[PDB]
């Protein structure tokens, strides 16, 4: 009934080490943050040259969130967006509902570039701080798999947890995701 | 603390 819609999907191959765990798909909210969503899914499916395949998920804190995104210097420090190196917070309208919303990782205001989260939790202390695009709709094993790897002092994975393929899947007819206020 | 940054990451 009430919430926004889901315009375009985006599908994540995991491999960690060298096993195959599985595919994780997003739903991505593009009448509501349309620049963030085309961004994200010009990165999966490398159009410009340049994209999220072959990246890993560089930090990992159980019962928080897994982060990824980073193409370029693969530690946090760099990604970047189809607009430039860095480009402005586009809206505030999505909260961090709970478990399995996607959001941008940033530096502060106005510095997001390719790296985002997923959420393992619901965390309104991000709200507000964040842009939040998208929401698993399928595939939530394949994250909770990335969520209990051991990981180092720094929060990354001792066992490369990578994204071997990534694309689109077009929706054909957009459908509501249900949010309390809307 | 739970942040997510990308550069210096915080308590």
């Amino acid at each position: 009934k009430r919430g926004p819609s889901v315009t375009d999907k985006v599908f994540f191959d995991v491999r960690i080490g060298d096993k195959d765990v599985g595919r994780i798909v997003i739903g991505l909210f593009g009448n509501v943050v349309p620049k963030t969503v085309e961004n994200f899914v010009a990165l999966a499916t490398g159009e410009k040259g340049y994209g999220y395949k072959g990246s890993i998920f560089h930090r990992v804190i159980k019962d928080f969130m897994i982060q990824g995104g980073d193409f370029t210097a693969r530690d946090g420090t760099g990604g970047m967006s189809i607009y430039g190196e860095t480009f402005p917070d586009e809206n505030f309208k999505l909260k961090h509902y709970g478990i399995g919303w996607v959001s941008m990782a940033n530096a502060g205001p106005d510095t997001n570039g390719s790296q985002f989260f997923i959420t393992l939790t619901k965390p309104t202390w991000l709200d507000g701080k964040h842009v939040v695009f998208g929401k698993v709709l399928d595939g939530m094993t394949v994250v909770h798999s990335i969520e209990l790897q051991a990981t180092d002092g720094h929060d990354r994975p001792l066992t490369d947890c990578t994204i071997v393929n990534s694309g689109k899947i077009d929706v054909k007819t957009p459908f509501v995701v249900e949010v309390p206020d809307w | 603390x739970l942040l997510v940054t990308a550069g210096l990451v915080l308590a």
